């Protein structure tokens, strides 16, 4: 199978640089041109970069030639996009993609790039139980309050992903340039009272991962 | 060398067919190949059509892909339109450069119909060791995707420090959450607080309290 | 919400508000900002905006402590900037649920419900309340209770209810717990 995976996102203050990494596996990787592709809610998408299959040809989006690079390294079936003298509006969504003659075959996860002069925060996360009442319910849902965090993303599991099904992450509300969210879990009452419950947060600019235990209040 | 141009929203029923247009600017419409992607939210793009009109393994017969040179535009007609068909589509083509369009969003109406259910959190005694109480509502399993997310506190209206999150699609429904951040002591000070969503008319409500069992 | 058109009469209290700052106390009953007359909750929300909005900055408060006028000078909040005084109706201690089995269940205390005092002490607030029963530890607990509408003719009457209960311990936690939950 066919899969392409990025990283090297993060934060960035404007006129610094940032180098971006594309793992491919599933083909043969020689044989095929690769590129980049970025994402803003406001832009759509936007063609950046790309490079032929034996890496003697490069090719830029208008916004980018000058400041940004490609390059691949056939051995470690990777590519890399350099880039320099980033800018607010270079803030976005990075796809890696790959070519087929004439359009993207395939697409990276993305990473998030964010260019800002504001610093890094990470979450508080706080375990999110239910309120006393007088009945219990069959089943429960727990939370997990993700606080106060910049830039996005940030990712929840449950268990280390063992609880999958029944798992809501809700999107960030953004104020005073902080993001939150909530991410529930739902439950059979039975499993709450055995077994623990444990949300995993992690917040990949500030480079940290939280489990928190949800236990009764 | 030219723009791709799509509208930016199109709607339609469930299990309608539906055509989503993309004009080229300038130039011809057959003189380079058109190609669209599929968007969910916060996923990547996955290829639906290639090569004008040709459709990857995997990608369900109801997409298929055309080319009217009387309207320099290609159409990615989407039949027996489904739940999950609800993403941004992008066309795609290119020349000298690599030309995106703006995308087209598709809202898919008429889906089987869904009240919000509501889970409200009480602050977190770690929270509240540092002095601040935020309370959490949890909005999902809803459709159609309009709400309204009111906050009451001892049943009074209350809107400072309320911050509600649009409503997203996650699985094959509708989710939204609304925050209310207070400091330990209003959470301390009040009987009640009420988070109140408003569904196609209907009002929806879970209350939380600072008043201990005892 | 009922309390609206209640009287102004100062339950809760927040640490380090105007209120506080200014003396404010829990009993006090407001009857006069600047302006306008306060006989109720309504008037003294409505003032406040009013103030805020004709951008008063400080102005005189009359309250009664003890059946006496007393006067005070008060920062108006900015109601826009999400300032407030940081006081809070009573929270009438009336029961909203009883735990199954609970030593309150055992003695037959019921939703709606309303303690008036509690081992000889009568009590206002929910609050009070828990006080109370969190002081007395294990030792039996006595509650007075108003139960029910009166007849007409009767609601002046000087008869309650009296139970006496005691706490039991949580084998979990070891808390001490009567099985009483607030109305809500």
């Amino acid at each position: 199978e066919v899969q392409l995976v990025e990283s090297g996102g993060g934060l960035v203050q404007p006129g610094r640089s940032l180098k971006l990494s594309c793992a491919a596996s599933g083909f043969t990787f020689s044989n095929y041109g690769m590129a980049w592709v970025r994402q803003t809610p406001t832009k759509g998408l936007e063609w950046i970069a790309s490079i032929s299959a034996g890496g003697d040809k490069t090719y830029y989006g208008d916004s980018v030639k000058g400041r940004f690079s490609i390059s691949r390294d056939n051995a470690k079936t990777t590519h890399y996009l350099q880039m320099d003298s980033l800018r607010s509006e270079d803030t976005a969504t990075y796809y890696c993609a790959k070519t087929s003659r004439v359009y993207f075959d395939y697409w990276g996860q993305g990473v998030m790039v964010t260019v800002s002069s504001a610093e890094t925060t990470a979450p508080s996360v706080y375990p999110l139980a239910p309120g006393t009442a007088l009945k219990s319910n069959s089943m429960v849902t727990l939370g997990c309050l993700v606080k106060g965090y910049f830039p996005e993303p940030v990712t929840v599991t449950w268990n280390s992903g063992a609880l999958s099904s029944g798992v809501h992450t809700f999107p960030a509300v953004l104020q005073s340039g902080l993001y939150t969210l909530t991410s529930s879990v739902t439950v059979p009452s039975s499993t709450w009272s055995s077994q623990a419950v444990t949300c995993n947060v992690a917040h990949p600019a500030s480079s940290t991962k939280v489990d928190k235990k949800i236990v009764p209040r | 060398q030219f723009v791709l141009t799509q509208p930016n929203s199109v709607s339609t029923n469930l299990g309608s067919t539906v055509k989503l247009s993309c004009k080229r600017s300038t130039g011809n419409i057959g003189s380079n190949y058109v190609n669209w992607y599929q968007q969910h939210e916060g996923r990547s793009p996955t290829t639906m059509i290639y090569r004008d009109d040709k459709r990857p393994d995997g990608v369900p017969d109801r997409f298929s892909g055309s080319i009217d040179r009387s309207s320099n535009s290609a159409l990615l007609t989407i039949n027996n339109v489904q739940t999950e068909d609800e993403a941004d589509y992008f066309c795609h083509s290119y020349s000298s450069g690599i030309v995106f369009g703006g995308g087209t969003k598709l809202t898919v109406l008429g889906q089987p119909k869904s009240t919000p259910t509501l889970t409200v959190f009480p602050p977190s005694t770690e929270e509240l060791q540092g002095n601040k109480a935020t309370l959490v509502c949890l909005i999902s399993d809803f459709y159609p995707s309009d709400v309204e997310v009111a906050w009451k506190a001892n049943g009074a209206p209350i809107s400072q420090g309320v911050d509600t999150a649009n409503p997203t699609k996650q699985g094959n429904k509708y989710i939204a959450s609304s925050f209310l951040r207070l400091t330990a002591e209003q959470w301390r000070s009040r009987n009640s607080f009420t988070c109140q969503v408003t569904h196609e008319g209907n009002t929806v409500e879970k209350s939380l309290s600072p008043a201990e069992c005892v | 919400p009922k309390y609206l058109k209640e009287p102004v009469v100062v339950g809760y209290v927040q640490r380090d508000s105007i209120a506080q700052k200014i003396g404010i106390k829990p009993g006090d009953k407001i009857i006069k900002i600047n302006g306008y007359e306060v006989r109720t909750w309504e008037d003294l929300r409505d003032a406040l905006i009013r103030l805020s909005l004709d951008g008063v900055k400080e102005t005189t408060l009359f309250l009664e402590r003890n059946g006496e006028v007393l006067h005070l000078t008060i920062k108006v909040p900015n109601v826009q900037k999400g300032e407030e005084l940081g006081i809070a109706p009573l929270v009438k201690p009336v029961v909203g649920g009883v735990k199954k089995g609970s030593p309150a269940d055992q003695v037959g205390i019921k939703p709606g419900d309303l303690i008036l005092e509690v081992n000889g002490k009568k009590i206002n607030t929910w609050y009070e309340l828990v006080e109370e029963v969190r002081k007395s530890q294990g030792k039996a607990i006595k509650l007075k209770i108003l139960r029910g509408v009166a007849m007409p003719g009767a609601e002046d009457d000087v008869v309650m209810i009296e139970k006496e209960l005691i706490p039991a311990k949580d084998p979990k936690t070891g808390t001490y717990f009567i099985g009483l939950f607030p109305k809500t």
